[PDB]
RNA sequence: CCCGGUGUCUUGGGUG
């Protein structure tokens, strides 16, 4: 999976727009540590 | 540390009003009347201008890193 | 964790055996201990700190 | 049946009686214009460069209180509706700022008229910051000087007051009602005589006085509700009263839609 | 850390109904209605209009937590009317009540403009 | 019970906000006459027992750069050590503070008296009032 | 390869590994990484 | 190709 750690924007849902950073990426529900708040939001990958 | 954009308590703007308030003290006004004609009728909104404290200028003094 | 599940809730310095007593946890956001209001008492407990 | 009587106006605050209406009816107007008419607000900042002495998630947090031009926000969709693919043109409208300070002396002072607006719906009169008149720098938001620098583009979205007070398109709302306390809602604190160590209300002159030996009207409602609207500048006064009452109708609307469709 | 987003008091999740009816078998003609994502602002306006009914026996709610933007209704009518259609007609009267009101509101606007 | 209801939208235009601020410091040490620790982004090839965290914020220097935010167990500081008798060296890095959260904000690089290398990063947060926290006249 | 500031007289410049720690203008022997590449945001609340 | 952890001894100030 070449997609963790990787700088990532939101482009569906409530918190569109925002950057990110791909924290793990198990299957399918991604760990984004959202630039923002601090916190780690469980989000799916269609987002 | 820089005026407020908003009073705390109730909301109206008062991040405009600071240099004119300033420019009302050379002109010798006490700082009731000060307030009365910058139209800050209620009490909440009084503190916020009476009681800022403009630490920025003195932050401002230190010579830019950069 | 999860509700009505038993947990023994306890507050220092335990002075006699109602310092322990049994609670059913209610899952809630924030992060504080919310705690009825009546057993503050037995615990010697206020919420100063 | 329900009447105003408009006792005073003008572009930022309408004082107004309101007439035979419930208590209730009063009070959710009340909470709705303050909480859920919807307004313009900057809800997203990047920060290309900011060597100022403030931090930078404090210009952030003062770029995200000043009030934008709100007036054609009902044609605009909240972001979270939107089907398009991250921001456009019909959820956003964006900002920018860029101040410094050349010279080795004084203090350039980064003022709210300095935000130009860049993108954003078509014609639409919306995302333009407030000012009183034409030469009103407007809301100090930072200083410079020598070498400082300060080049931010800021993202302003449609919001609600539930989520963060910026949003919120007016200050106070002074209300009262039966200032001669007839209905005796209120049993008044008093040392030696209640009726000289109270106050009186400023619309004591617009209600008589209850007769000495008048009896108690156990069956009297309230009736009048006296109240003022100042708004920010956000939004026109009358505009706020008329979306609040159009925001608390579709609500009304929506629990009425919801029990014709749960058969 | 534990906050809770803010958005979450008016955004209604998908598995999630806005409203819940259910019957209170207890007594004859009582029903529990649940709001989700609501407040004091629409349910004491609601309250206030039921209870000057004359077929309306009881009305109340109660929101039963601050930090929960819910509350739950109850309401019982005598036998002759249908709980849930009284609540209908509390709807449209002050949807009534509030178009009335906003119109007379413009025209009084106009005169002092 | 001496709590205390606080206005939320008080809150939210500033009230009571506060910044904060941590700084950690770091320098080489040296074990003999060229045997000196070295600030550098630890390859896992070459550097054994490795913390569980992030390295993919170090640049190239060994040292994070201002403006990125970090999370608790995330390396700001790479330093390794070498072992004495390739697969030569252990790690001796500094993670950020478990609980904690915030930006980078500057980051001093200088030498200390006896000439090594010597680092020091601040990090800065904003703490927001909320349920819990304590206050008095 | 990294971009410093000067603490003194803020020239800028780069270092690699192998250079020692000063200022190539001054001498002064405290310096500061510059500012990351990456864009930053925040949610001005 | 699984598993995967790092400190001991004292001093000073607080909290209840
Ligand atoms: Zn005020
Ligand atoms: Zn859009
Ligand atoms: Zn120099």
């Amino acid at each position: 999976d070449p997609t963790l750690n990787k700088t990532v924007k939101i482009r569906q849902g409530g918190y569109k727009g925002k950057i990110g950073i791909v924290k793990e990426a198990n299957g399918d529900r991604f760990r984004v540590e959202l630039h923002n708040p601090n916190k780690t939001i469980p989000i799916p990958c269609s987002f | 540390m820089i005026i407020p954009v908003r009073c705390f308590s109730c909301g109206k703007v008062v991040g405009d009003k600071w240099d004119a308030y300033l420019r009302l003290l050379e002109e010798g006004k006490q700082e009731g009347d000060a307030l009365d004609e910058l139209k800050l009728k209620r009490y909440c909104c009084r503190r916020m201008v009476l009681t800022h404290v403009d630490l920025i200028e003195k932050f401002l003094r230190y010579n830019p890193l950069e | 964790l999860m509700d009505d599940d038993p947990v023994l809730f306890n507050r220092q310095p335990s002075l006699h055996k109602m310092s322990m007593m049994a609670h059913r946890v209610k899952v809630m956001p924030y992060s504080t201990f919310r705690l009825n209001l009546s057993v503050t008492s037995p615990y010697n407990a206020d919420f100063d700190g | 049946e329900p009447k105003v009587n408009i006792i005073n106006a003008q572009d930022d605050e309408v004082e107004l009686m309101l007439s035979d209406v419930n208590l209730s009816l009063a009070n959710s107007l009340r909470r709705t214009m303050l909480a859920e008419v919807p307004t313009l607000a900057i809800d997203l900042v990047e920060i290309k460069m900011n060597t100022s002495v403030l931090a930078d998630e404090f210009i952030s947090h003062r770029l995200g209180l000043i009030p934008l031009v709100s007036e054609d926000v009902e044609e605009m969709k909240y972001s979270r509706d939107c089907t398009c693919e991250d921001y456009c043109d019909e959820c956003s409208v964006v900002l920018e700022l860029s101040a410094r300070h050349e010279g080795e002396e004084g203090t350039t002072d980064v003022y709210s008229s300095s935000l130009i607006k860049v993108s954003g719906p078509g014609n639409l009169n919306v995302g333009e910051p407030v000012r009183r008149d034409d030469y009103d720098q407007g809301i100090l938001l930072c200083k410079l000087r020598n070498h400082q620098e300060l080049n931010i583009r800021c993202i302003a979205k449609k919001g609600i007051a539930k989520e963060h007070a910026k949003w919120s398109p007016c200050s106070a709302i002074a209300f009262e009602y039966d200032p001669h306390n007839k209905l005796k809602h209120t049993d008044f604190w008093f040392e030696v005589d209640a009726k000289k160590e109270w106050p009186d209300s400023k619309y004591a002159t617009w209600e008589e006085p209850p007769k000495p030996g008048e009896v108690f009207d156990y069956k009297a409602k309230p009736n009048r509700f006296y109240m003022t609207v100042e708004t920010t500048g956000s939004l026109k006064a009358n505009q706020v009263f008329s979306r609040g009452i159009k925001t608390l109708q579709e609500k009304l609307a929506n629990v009425l839609f919801e029990l014709e469709n749960s058969r | 850390m534990n906050a809770p987003d803010r958005f979450e008091l008016f955004i209604l999740p998908d598995d999630v109904p806005k409203l819940k009816i259910t019957p209170d078998s207890r007594v004859p003609n009582c029903i529990i209605i649940k709001f989700e994502r609501e407040d004091h602002t629409l349910a004491n306006l609601l309250r206030e209009e039921l209870a000057l009914y004359p077929d309306v026996t009881f009305v109340a709610y109660k929101v039963e937590h601050p930090l929960f933007a819910n509350f739950v209704m109850r309401l019982q009518t005598e036998e002759g009317t249908r709980p849930k259609q009284a609540l209908e007609r509390a709807c449209a009267s002050i949807i009534n009540k509030l178009k009335t009101l906003d119109h007379k509101f413009n025209e009084e606007w106009n005169i002092k403009n | 019970e001496d709590s205390m209801i606080m206005n939320q939208s008080s809150i939210d235009r500033g009230l009571f906000r506060s910044l904060f601020f941590r700084s950690y410091m770091d320098q080489e040490k040296r074990f003999g006459i060229s045997i000196v620790e070295e600030f550098e982004k630890p390859t896992r090839a070459t550097t054994l027992r490795l913390k569980h965290g992030t390295y993919e914020k170090l640049d190239e220097d060994g040292l994070i750069a201002p403006g990125v935010r970090v999370s608790g167990d995330d390396i700001i500081i790479g330093k390794t050590t070498p072992i004495p008798p390739y697969h030569t060296k252990r790690d001796a890095s500094t993670p950020l503070r478990s609980t904690e959260n915030g930006i980078v904000d500057q980051v001093l690089l200088t030498t200390n008296q006896e000439g090594l290398k010597f680092v020091k990063v601040r990090m800065r947060t904003t703490k927001v009032p909320q349920i819990g926290d304590k206050f008095a006249s | 390869g990294v971009k410093y500031t000067c603490g003194a007289c803020a020239h800028n410049f780069s270092l690699n590994k192998s250079d020692p720690v000063r200022c190539k203008e001054c001498g002064h022997r405290v310096i500061y990484k510059a500012r990351t590449k990456r864009m930053i945001q925040f949610d001005a609340r």
